[PDB]
This record gives C-alpha cells, sequence and structure tokens, in this order.
C-alpha cells in the first residue's frame, strides 16, 4: 500500500556547479627558445652552437 | 527581562515539543518563533561577566533555521534542534546567573549585567512572545503601575525573634510577669506568663499584648490560630535580659482569656477576631495586635489551688499562649516562601562563585537582615534577582 | 497546492502529490502538509532540500 508518510523524503544536492574535463586547458604553457633549452645539469642541450 | 524570560520560554517550548514523531502541525508556530529568535540573536557577541569567581564566557551565535520538512518529525530534526536548544540553553543560564550576582541602589528594577542591557535593546524585542508565568506578569503589571500581586503559601513575612519582655521584674526573677515570643517565617508563637497568677491583679486578670508590624502588607491571607503555645510551655533556663544571670520558668499552661486577634492596616481596624480559634480570613493588613488574658481560675479544685499560693515562693507560672500561622497570602511584594525556590536559588548562585557582599542585600543573602530592612531599593533588587532565578528555573 | 510557493522534485512526484491531494480518502493532515510542506535553498552554504 501507498503510505504518504513513508514515501515522503527529503533530497539535498548542491545548488549549482560547472564540472570540468579539460585541467590542463587551464595552464599557460610556453617554452623558452630552443637555443637556451638547457638539461638536467642546468648546462645546454646542444652546446656545439 | 521580557526578552530573556522570552529566550527561556522558547527554548523550555522548543525542548518539550520539538520531541521525535510530532506532527509537524505540533510545532509550526513554535519553529515560527525559534527561528525569529535565532535570526535576532544570530551575527550577535554576549559577555556574561566575572564578578566574584564567575568566569568571563563569550557567546557567539551562527545557527541555521530550523526546518519545516517532515510530516512527523524525526531523530535527525530533533538533534539538530537540540544542539542549537543546548548552546541556547547555556547561553540563557550564564545571562540569569551574571544578572543573578548583582544589584544597584538606585536602578535597582533595571537590568546590571552587560547582557542583559544588551538584551534589552530594540533589535532583540522581536524575541519577545508570551509571558504568561506568575513572576513575569508581575513584573510587567509591576512596570505599568497595575496592581498584582505574589501568591505564597507560609509566606517568610516575620524576621527571626526570639525574645521576651518582663513587665514586673526583680533581681532574683523569682515574681516575674511578661511576654515571650517567637516569630519566625509564618509563625508567631506568643505567650504571656505571671508567676503570681494574678493573686494581685485588679480583677485577677492580667493583660498581655503583642504587637507585630508586618514589613510588607498582606492581602487576602488565610491564619490558623490556635490557643497554645507549645514553645513556651516547658520549663526553661533563661539568660537575663542583659546576659548577667539566668532565671528559671516553669510554665502551667491556663486557658487564654478574652483572646483579641486584630489585624490592622493604617491604623484602622480592617479584621478581628474574638474567642475564634481555627482558619481565620484576614482580608488586607500590616500589623497584627494579639491581645489576651490570663484569669486566675475563680473556681479550683484542690491540687489546682495548691499550684498557686497567695504569697511566694512561686513554683508553678501561669502561661497563656496563643499560636499564629499564616498558611497562605497574597503580597504586592516577592517574598520568601516555603514552596518557591527562588531565594533559594539566588542565595546559591551568590555563595558558589564567592560574590563579594554588595551595596544593597545583607551578608549570604541572610533573610532575616533582608526582610528586617526591606527597603524599596532591596525589594527592587530582590524583584529583580528573583524574576531572574525563575526565568532559569525554566531550563535548569 | 503549495500555499508559499512550494516546489517539488521530479514531476512525477508532483503528479503523485496533486493525484492524492485531489483524493477524498486522504488525511487532512497529509493534505494541509502537501499544502505546506516547502523547499530550503540555501545559495551561501551552495545546498538544495
Ligand atoms: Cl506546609
Ligand atoms: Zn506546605
Ligand atoms: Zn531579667
Amino acid at each position: 500500500q501507498f503510505d504518504f508518510r513513508a514515501s515522503m523524503h527529503m533530497l539535498t544536492s548542491n545548488l549549482t556547479f560547472t564540472v570540468y574535463s579539460d585541467l590542463l586547458a587551464f595552464v599557460s604553457a610556453d617554452t623558452v627558445e630552443p637555443i637556451n633549452a638547457v638539461a638536467f645539469d642546468n648546462m645546454r642541450i646542444m652546446n656545439e652552437l | 527581562m521580557d526578552v530573556l524570560y522570552s529566550l527561556s520560554k522558547t527554548l523550555k517550548d522548543a525542548r518539550d515539543k520539538i520531541v521525535e514523531g510530532t506532527l509537524y502541525s505540533n510545532v509550526s508556530d513554535l519553529i515560527q518563533q525559534f527561528n525569529q529568535m535565532i535570526i535576532t540573536m544570530n551575527g550577535n557577541e554576549f559577555q556574561t561577566g566575572g564578578i566574584g569567581n564567575l568566569p568571563i564566557r563569550n557567546w557567539n551565535f551562527d545557527f541555521g533555521l530550523l526546518g519545516t520538512t517532515l510530516l512527523n518529525l524525526d531523530a535527525n530534526y530533533v538533534e539538530t534542534a537540540r544542539n542549537t536548544i543546548d548552546y541556547f540553553v547555556d547561553f540563557v543560564d550564564n545571562v540569569c546567573m551574571d544578572e543573578m550576582v548583582r544589584e544597584s541602589q538606585r536602578n535597582g528594577i533595571a537590568p546590571q549585567s552587560d547582557s542583559l542591557r544588551k538584551l534589552s535593546g530594540i533589535k532583540f524585542k522581536r524575541i519577545n512572545f508570551d509571558n504568561s508565568s506568575e513572576y513575569i506578569e508581575n513584573w510587567n503589571l509591576q512596570n505599568r503601575r497595575q496592581r498584582t500581586g505574589f501568591t505564597f503559601h507560609k509566606p517568610n513575612i516575620f524576621p527571626y525573634s526570639a525574645s521576651f519582655t518582663l513587665n514586673r521584674s526583680q533581681p532574683a526573677h523569682d515574681n516575674l510577669m511578661g511576654t515571650m515570643w517567637l516569630n519566625a517565617g509564618s509563625e508567631i508563637q506568643v505567650a504571656g506568663f505571671d508567676y503570681s497568677c494574678a493573686i494581685n491583679a485588679p480583677a485577677n486578670i492580667q493583660q498581655f499584648e503583642h504587637i507585630v508590624q508586618l514589613r510588607r502588607v498582606l492581602t487576602t491571607a488565610t491564619i490558623t490560630l490556635l490557643p497554645d503555645a507549645e514553645r513556651f510551655s516547658f520549663p526553661r533556663v533563661i539568660n537575663s535580659a542583659d546576659g548577667a544571670t539566668t532565671w528559671y520558668f516553669n510554665p502551667v499552661i491556663l486557658r487564654p482569656n478574652n483572646v483579641e486577634v486584630e489585624f490592622l492596616l493604617n491604623g484602622q481596624i480592617i479584621n478581628t477576631y474574638q474567642a475564634r480559634f481555627g482558619t481565620i480570613i484576614a482580608r488586607n493588613f500590616d500589623t497584627i495586635r494579639l491581645s489576651f488574658q490570663l484569669m486566675r481560675p475563680p473556681n479550683m479544685t484542690p491540687a489546682v489551688a495548691a499550684l498557686f499560693p497567695n504569697a511566694q515562693p512561686f513554683e508553678h507560672h501561669a502561661t497563656v499562649g496563643l499560636t499564629l500561622r499564616i498558611e497562605s497570602a497574597v503580597c504586592e511584594s516577592v517574598l520568601a516562601d516555603a514552596s518557591k525556590t527562588m531565594l533559594a536559588n539566588v542565595t546559591s548562585v551568590r555563595q558558589e562563585y564567592a560574590i563579594p557582599v554588595g551595596p544593597v542585600f545583607p551578608p549570604g543573602m541572610n533573610w532575616t537582615d533582608l526582610i528586617t530592612n526591606y527597603s524599596p531599593s532591596r525589594e527592587d533588587n530582590l524583584q529583580r534577582v528573583f524574576t531572574v532565578a525563575s526565568i532559569r528555573s525554566m531550563l535548569v | 497546492n503549495s500555499r508559499d510557493a512550494g516546489k517539488v522534485v521530479d514531476s512525477e512526484t508532483a503528479a503523485i502529490c496533486d493525484a492524492i491531494f485531489q483524493d477524498e480518502e486522504t488525511e487532512g493532515v497529509v493534505r494541509r502538509f502537501i499544502a505546506e510542506m516547502r523547499q530550503r535553498v540555501q545559495a551561501d552554504r551552495n545546498v538544495v532540500n
């Protein structure tokens, strides 16, 4: 049988939000000139120049 | 005061009515009043001060309102309401205690603590709702200069006094005539003693009078009058008036003669009871006059005649008595009484936090000292603290 | 049937509530509750019930 007391609930959620998928779209990424690029040892990758 | 009482009453109603399973319709108006109180008190900072050993406490109010969401209240709703109610009850109890421990000579009826003075602001008047208790109703009517009274069972209207008056005395204290009396709370036990049993009296009649001036006017009083005073009907050794020596009392009780109890107001004869014992009604009075006679029995059996010789020594002393018990009364001023707990509450709060003796009340809130010198300022302060105590009693 | 600008989730709940409200065997208490049950939107908290 349908019982109103047993069926009445309060559903709770957030009022609103925006879900984002591409996190890296939020990052402005630039790179140094290739001439100046350095390796892990802080020296230039290609030193013959 | 009315805002503090309204806070206390709202919290009491919330605690009593917001219960698991109760219909939404049993609390709708209560929920509205509670939310109004929450809105009014939210965002306010209160400080209950540090008079005596009472700790300084800071109160902040940021509480969410109570929803109207379930047809029958559930455990979650009651839990949230209980959290809010517990914090508010703690705040109210501390404010009441802080107010109880203060007094002022000039404006004794006005709030004294910072918390209650702040609650007297206009912004908090919205919290006010039904003021139905006896003490708050009397507070409001008195503020409006309207006639109103407190009903007391066994009112504590007589300061403690156990003393005597010797109308006839000697250094040897062997032929004495006078009166003893105990006035304690609602009881007046008086006795008149003649050692000679009125052998030399003008008509073998000795007249005794006891006058008690009440510190406040009592109205609609029911009183029990009994012929004998059992407190002064056994042998006693009594220190002299100045304490120099002691004298002996050996009462033999005789029937009081020509008893007259007069209840006087403004010096006028309001009520008069002649040879009437049992329950009597005093309409409205401020003085009691008990006039009674010791009549030497004209006819005595040989034993009775042996009790009272024609001359000294007098080893049996003829005593008449009277007991007057104010069982209930009505008074425009607050008083201590058996049934209520306001004096006990105020005194306990002041003792438990070692409140230094103020400029109004006697040390230790001694009720005998308070009533003995029941000044208008003391009356105002006592009404204030008693009303605060009655407010506190609803939650504590 | 709301007397206080009430809202419900979802449209099926609205249909059920209207059917119960118009029903003659419904309790008076249930009818009044349907007329008075309210949502709570707390935008500052970002919550909706
Ligand atoms: Cl009693
Ligand atoms: Zn009693
Ligand atoms: Zn003496």
